[PDB]
RNA sequence: CAAUUUUU
RNA sequence: GGUGAAAUUCUUGGAUUUAUUGAAGACUAACUACUGCGAAAGCAUUUGCCAAGGACGUUUUCAUUAAUCAAGAACGAAAGUUAGGGGAUCGAAGAUGAUCAGAUACCGUCGUAGUCUUAACCAUAAACUAUGCCGACUAGGGAUCGGGUGGUGUUUAUGACCCACUCGGCACCUUACGAGAAAUCAAAGUCUUUGGGUUCUGGGGGGAGUAUGGUCGCAAGGCUGAAACUUAAAGGAAUU
């Protein structure tokens, strides 16, 4: 279950919410594992992975959208995308697919 | 808080026009301009502009949905009628 | 050597009929009914009526050139007794006697997944 | 008035090739006059034939076949494959009380542009030194094998177009293969495929005409 | 083009003749269904939102999906004005005075010490213009629904 | 009073089962109650199988047998199934004959 | 007499006793 | 098929 | 056509039939049982998602956190309502054909409401196991589901089974010491050898779940609920 997996990230996984921070994390090429939402605007969607061709990070498309990623991470607002710049104790970054 | 007890929504008429009628308009006109949640924005700020229009205040993207609600009873069966159908005409 | 027909017996109540046709199963031939072998209408399912009908069905198929038939009995089917009629063994036996070979025969009674509520009602056929 | 029986063509039929000898009956249609001649008359019919003549097998008196007919040519007409269902006796000579029944379909987009639903059926016996009567499995093995039913017939299919999958159905080697997979879970009685019905003929298909004779 | 779509696609804005730019099933909400294709002489078997079947060619146009504006007629107006503001951009068809309390001259029904029409209401198509009021050439009156696809 | 110990129809602790259909008078009855006695004979006459085996191609071919089952009502049960009554002490028995 | 039709009498000769509270009063 | 009344 | 027997209705404009397709919506056969699951009503064709519940396992944990409940509350078959969608089959009202003395009853052929779905309703059914909820113990006997523990056990380590045991089920059979009015009962037992707790209900039958009063409903109706008068049984079980 992936919804077992990403709930464990909040312990010590260095992650970041937001979009510009998601981009700025992806700017240095140090961050991995972009997580997106289903009902994002698709013109916003493409330049996430178009950078991510160049940093080679996996972008797992999440089967839910924006409004149901919020309770799926813990916070109470409509969090669009999620970058996991470090997941020091985890299982996502290897065992996905 | 809860100002009056039963009529509520269409209390603005008063005592005229009937009451079998204005408890059917009560059931509809609550739906007519209550703020729905259009799905391609992740918010709930879409409301009436005209009988057939809906318009989200953020994201500025106006659907052409139903008359009084955002999607009718017959609208959710047509989008699965062709999604019944769009597979086996290909495969 | 034998040419193969299919009889498709309608074995049911108040009447019984049958028609030989090609092994494909569309070009129908010689459909005698219960009302053509008796004018009583109260015994068209009786085996005396299917006795007169079956030998006429083969003789009207004899000049056609029918030699053997893959007969197919079927009951009233649908939402009734699911039982072959009284003349069901009367059209089969008389056709075997009237000079016509039989082979590869079973029934085609349509078994449903029991639904589309039967007539009569809740409290049954009172009678 | 006319006695219209002297108006038909005392015509034949033909079987597909991947079998034994193929003259499998004769029919009666029409005359090819003007106003939509009897050449392109039928083009859609089915041949409700059992396998008992097409292979000579006596034990295979069940599994009636239907037959796609497409062409006519030169006092003959050549035939394509449709599917199979059991006779209505051989089902209910097996489903008695005090057992369970498993049925689990997976339709499959095959190699060329067909698609076709396929079924299965299952039966449970008690391996003697028994005392019970009702012979159940634990209702998660039912949940377990009816999904692995749904990938046994995703290996032989999706490849090797059905004009030699019929060469795999007439020895029932897929029904032999079900005994291989369910050999450790819960064992089973004799397993059959029991149905296949077709729904995606793409086109007129003169290219597959010459395959089904020789 | 409806010949290029398969069975049962509930469609709209379909056309009675090829190349005419829109004629059929474009009112506020209703649809139309296709029930097949006659292959030879490529016409088809189409219903209609009142139940009368119709035959139209292959290459007629058509958009899938029903028209927006669903469920509109069933809320009451409650106001004379929202009917007057309804008939603002259509006609001077509103209001409709009744021809029974009318004068005996301006309508074939009025007059008398009471208000009775006296003659029948259903007058035929054999009647000709200037007198067909009442009811136009029909058979079944009375309270019972005429439904489509009877048993 | 009481007349049957396992009172109505083989049923404790299940409330409602589903109804099924009689075949002799189209009656709906609760599924556990009425009767389920089978019917399997043949498809022949008073045998006439010598008449069959002379008139059989692919010789004699089956001994063709049948299957059917019956659901009754309560009224046409003892009107057709020739039992009509049971004695007082033999109400308790569960004999197949 | 099933007591359904003892009960069908008394549950519609009640309202005709009870619909005197709108015409008269 | 239909069969009712026969009277502290 | 349909019945005991006939009449509606349909049909040379191709009926009833045979094949080929295709659609509509309902519904889940044959497996289906002395069996499962849920507080109850109810629950059956698959796969996935969401949460929940039972039973057993343990040498984990907290320490009376507990049993029942007036007032107040969530759920509650079908029918019915109000408003849209859908409306195959059945089918109150009605139409119509036999039936007889009458048949607007039974039987026949049709057919709107309802049956199906969404939102608001209604709180009633033989909602019956006519057996409130909990705790102790008291005879056996064989099955059966789910968990668990063993056996020099067959089959192919494995999973189902065979046997022995135990837990909790749902039931069955024998028997009575016991219980009662009997029928019957493992609970309806451990009750004049009368007291384990704990909620409710009944005092002859009628009037009647009626009148007035209140409350809940949009209405049908639901809850609470007499009196006047009337009169010896109504009644439960069992033998002939
Ligand atoms: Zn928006
Ligand atoms: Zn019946």
């Amino acid at each position: 279950s992936i919804n077992q997996k990403l709930a464990l990230v909040i312990k010590s996984g260095k992650y970041t919410l937001g979009y510009k921070s998601t981009v700025k994390s992806l700017r240095q090429g140090k961050s991995k594992l972009i997580i997106i939402a289903a009902n994002t605007p698709v013109l916003r969607k493409s330049e996430l992975e178009y950078y991510a061709m160049l940093s080679k990070t996996k972008v797992y498309y999440f089967q839910g959208g924006n409004n149901e990623l919020g309770t799926a991470v813990g916070k109470l607002f409509r969090v669009g995308v999620v970058s996991i710049l470090e997941a020091g104790d985890s299982d996502i970054l290897t065992t996905l697919a | 808080a809860k100002r009056t007890k039963k009529v509520g929504i269409t209390g603005k008429y008063g005592v005229r026009y009937g009451s079998s009628l204005r408890r059917q308009v009560k059931k509809l006109e609550i739906q007519q301009h209550a703020r729905y949640d259009c799905s391609f924005c992740g918010k709930k700020t879409v409301k009436r502009g005209a009988a057939g229009i809906w318009t989200c205040s953020c994201c500025k993207k106006t659907v052409a949905g139903g008359a009084y609600t955002v999607s009718t009873a017959a609208a959710a069966t047509v989008r699965s009628t062709i999604r019944r159908l769009r597979e086996m005409v290909e495969a | 050597s034998q040419v193969f027909g299919v009889a498709r017996i309608y074995a049911s109540f108040n009447d019984t009929f049958v028609h030989v046709t090609d092994l494909s199963g569309k070009e129908t031939i010689a459909r005698v009914t219960g009302g053509m072998k008796v004018k009583a209408d109260r015994d068209e399912s009786s085996p005396y009526a299917a006795m007169l009908a079956a030998q006429d069905v083969a003789a009207k198929c004899k000049e056609v050139g029918i030699t053997a038939v893959h007969v197919k009995i079927r009951a009233t089917g649908g939402t009734r007794t699911k039982t072959p009629g009284p003349g069901g063994q009367a059209a089969l036996r008389a056709l075997a006697r009237s000079g016509l070979r039989i082979g590869r025969i079973e029934d085609v009674t349509p078994v449903p997944s029991d639904s589309t509520r039967k007539k009569g009602g809740r409290r049954g056929r009172r009678l | 008035v006319v006695d219209p029986f002297t108006r038909k063509e005392w015509f034949d039929i033909k079987a597909p090739s991947t079998f034994e000898n193929r003259n499998v009956g004769k029919t009666l249609v029409n005359k090819s006059t003007g106003l939509k001649s009897a050449s392109d008359a039928l083009k859609g019919r089915v041949v409700e034939v059992c396998l008992a003549d097409l292979q000579g097998s006596e034990d295979h008196s069940f599994r009636k076949i239907k037959l796609r007919v497409d062409e006519v040519q030169g006092k003959n007409l050549l035939t394509n494959f449709h599917g199979m269902d059991f006779t209505t006796d051989k089902l209910r000579s097996m489903v008695r009380k005090w057992q369970t029944l498993i049925e689990a379909n997976v339709t499959v987009k095959t190699s060329d542009d067909y698609v076709l639903r396929i079924f299965a059926i299952a039966f449970t016996r008690k391996q003697a030194n028994q005392v019970k009567r009702h012979s159940y499995a634990q209702s998660s093995h039912i949940r377990a094998i009816r999904k692995v039913i749904s990938e046994i017939l995703t290996k032989e299919v999706q490849g090797s177009t059905l004009a030699q999958l019929t060469s795999k159905l007439i020895p029932e080697v897929i029904n032999k293969e079900i005994e291989n997979a369910t050999k450790d879970i819960f064992p089973l009685q004799n397993i059959h495929v029991r149905k296949v019905k077709l729904l995606k003929q793409p086109k007129f298909d003169v290219g597959a005409l010459m395959a089904l004779h020789g | 083009p409806l010949g290029s779509v398969p069975e049962g696609t509930i469609v709209s804005n379909v056309e009675e003749k090829p190349g005419d730019r829109g004629a059929l099933a474009r009112a506020s909400g209703n649809y139309v269904i296709i029930i097949g294709h006659n292959p030879d002489e490529n016409k088809t078997r189409v219903r209609l939102p009142s139940g009368a079947k119709k035959v139209i060619s292959s290459d007629a146009r058509g958009v899938i999906g029903v028209i927006a504006g669903g469920g509109r007629v069933d809320k009451p107006l409650l106001k004379a004005g929202r009917a007057f503001h309804k008939y603002r951009l259509k006609r001077n068809s509103w209001p409709k005075t009744r021809g029974v309390a009318m004068n005996p001259v301006d309508h074939p029904h009025g007059g008398g010490n009471h208000q009775h029409i006296g003659k029948a209401s259903t007058i035929s198509r054999g009647a000709v213009s200037g007198q067909k009021a009442g009811l136009i050439a029909a058979r079944r009156t009375g309270l019972l629904r005429g439904s489509q696809k009877t048993q | 009073p009481k007349k049957r110990a396992s009172n109505g129809r083989n049923k404790k602790g299940r409330g409602h089962v589903k109804p099924v259909r009689c075949v002799n008078c189209s009656k709906s009855i609760p599924k556990d109650k009425a009767i389920k006695r089978m019917a399997i004979r043949n498809i022949v006459e008073a045998a006439a199988v010598r008449d069959l085996s002379e008139a059989s191609v692919y010789p004699e071919y089956a001994l063709p047998k049948t299957y059917n089952k019956l659901h009754y009502c309560v009224s046409c049960a003892i009107h057709a199934r020739i039992v009509r009554v049971r004695s007082r002490e033999d109400r308790k028995n569960r004999a197949p004959p | 007499m099933r007591a359904k039709w003892r009960k069908k009498r008394t549950r519609r000769l009640k309202r005709k006793r009870r619909k005197v509270r709108a015409r008269s009063k």
